[PDB]
C-alpha cells in the first residue's frame, strides 16, 4: 500500500508497482534515494560525502535527475555501447533529458513476498557503456526482483569528466565514480536491512563498462565486507577501454578547451571547479 | 597455345604475354634416344598502374 521505511537519514516513502504479468507479484519502488551528498562546489572532483538527514517523510516515487552527459549523437562510441542502446537513442534520450550535477541517487525494488524465510538477497546493478553516459534508471529491476524474490538496486554515479577526471597527481586522484559506487554500497549495507535485505548477501552485477566496474571493485580493498558476490556480463578490468592510462593528458586538453590550462595542476583543478558543469 | 612447328628456328613476331612459357626443341634420327633441350621465354612488361583509395574511438 503506502511503503514507508525509516532509514538512518530519515523516513522515506515508496510506491507500489504492478507488473504486466499475472504470475509475478507486485513490487515496491523507492526512486531517487540519496546515498551521498551532492558533489557540487568544493565537492567536485572530490570523494563522496554521506547524505544529509531529513526530519519529515521524503518521497521516493520518481527518478532523480541523471548525471551530466551528452548522448544526442555528441560523438559517442558505438563500438562500446550495447546495440539496444545505440539503436534506440530517441527513447534512451528521454531517460537522461533531466540532468544535474546533484545526481548521486539510487533506486530500490522490493518483492512483495517464498519457500525459505528470512532476509532476502540484494542485487546491485552497475550500469555503464563508456563511462561517459547512462543511468541505472534505464534498468527496471521490478521483474527480476519479483520473479527471483530478491532485492534489486540500480545506482547512478558521476560520469565522464565529473566522475573520472585525473591530473595524475594529488590535485585530482580520479575514480570519483567508483567512489560513489563504493559509497552506494556502503549506504546499502547500512540501510538495506530496514527494507528486508541481507547485507551479508550482496551481489554486484553489471554489463559492458558496468561489468568493468564490477571487476575493478573486486580489486579494491574498499569493497571488503561490502558485498560477497559479483556477476560480470560482457565486461572486464583487462580490456583496452576499461581504464584510462593517460588521464593527465586528457585533463589538460579539457583545461585548454575551457581556458584552465595553467602550469600548476592544483590551480588547474580549482579553475575547473569554477566552471559550469555543462 | 598448341604450337608444334617443324623447323630448326622458332619465330614469334610481336610476342605477347600468353605466348610466353617453356619451349623444348626435340631432335631425333632413329639412332638412340631423341635429343631434347629446354628454354624458358620470359616476356616482360609493365602495364599502367591502378590507383584506388578508401576512407575510414572516433
Ligand atoms: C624454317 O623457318 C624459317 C623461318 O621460321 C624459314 O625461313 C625457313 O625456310 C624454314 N625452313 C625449314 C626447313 O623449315
Amino acid at each position: 500500500v503506502d511503503p514507508l521505511v525509516a532509514t538512518n537519514f530519515g523516513k522515506i516513502r515508496g510506491i507500489k508497482k504492478e507488473l504486466n504479468n499475472e504470475i509475478l507479484g507486485p513490487v515496491i519502488q523507492f526512486l531517487g534515494v540519496p546515498y551521498a551528498a551532492p558533489p557540487t562546489g568544493e565537492r567536485r572532483f572530490q570523494p563522496p560525502e554521506p547524505p544529509s538527514p531529513w526530519s519529515d517523510i521524503r518521497n521516493a516515487t520518481q527518478f532523480a535527475p541523471v548525471c551530466p552527459q551528452n548522448i544526442i549523437d555528441g560523438r559517442l562510441p558505438e563500438v562500446m555501447l550495447p546495440v539496444w542502446f545505440t539503436n534506440n537513442l530517441d527513447v534512451v534520450s528521454s531517460y537522461v533529458q533531466d540532468q544535474s550535477e546533484d545526481c548521486l541517487y539510487l533506486n530500490i525494488y522490493v518483492p512483495t513476498e517464498r519457500d525459505s524465510g528470512g532476509p532476502k538477497p540484494v542485487m546491485v546493478y552497475i550500469h555503464g557503456g563508456s563511462y561517459m553516459e547512462g543511468t541505472g534508471n534505464l534498468y527496471d529491476g521490478s521483474v527480476l526482483a519479483s520473479y527471483g524474490n530478491v532485492i534489486v538496486i540500480t545506482v547512478n554515479y558521476r560520469l565522464g569528466v565529473l566522475g573520472f577526471l585525473s591530473t595524475g597527481d594529488q590535485a585530482a586522484k580520479g575514480n570519483y565514480g567508483l567512489l560513489d559506487l563504493i559509497q552506494a554500497l556502503r549506504w546499502t549495507s547500512e540501510n538495506i536491512g530496514f527494507f528486508g535485505g541481507d547485507p551479508l548477501r550482496i551481489t554486484v552485477f553489471g554489463s559492458g563498462a558496468g561489468g568493468s566496474c564490477v571487476n575493478l571493485l573486486t580489486l579494491s580493498h574498499y569493497s571488503e565486507g561490502l558485498f560477497q558476490r559479483a556477476i560480470a556480463q560482457s565486461g572486464t578490468a583487462l580490456s583496452s577501454w576499461a581504464v584510462s592510462f593517460q588521464p593527465a593528458k586528457y585533463a589538460r586538453m579539457l583545461a585548454t578547451k575551457v581556458g584552465c590550462n595553467v602550469s600548476d595542476t592544483v590551480e588547474l583543478v580549482e579553475c575547473l571547479q569554477k566552471k559550469p558543469y555543462k | 597455345q598448341e604450337t608444334s612447328v617443324l623447323n630448326e628456328t622458332l619465330r614469334i613476331e610481336k610476342i605477347q604475354r600468353l605466348q610466353g612459357g617453356r619451349y623444348y626443341c626435340k631432335a631425333e634420327n632413329g639412332v638412340g634416344v631423341p635429343a631434347i633441350k629446354s628454354i624458358r621465354v620470359d616476356v616482360q612488361y609493365l602495364d599502367e598502374p591502378v590507383l584506388t583509395v578508401h576512407q575510414t574511438f572516433y
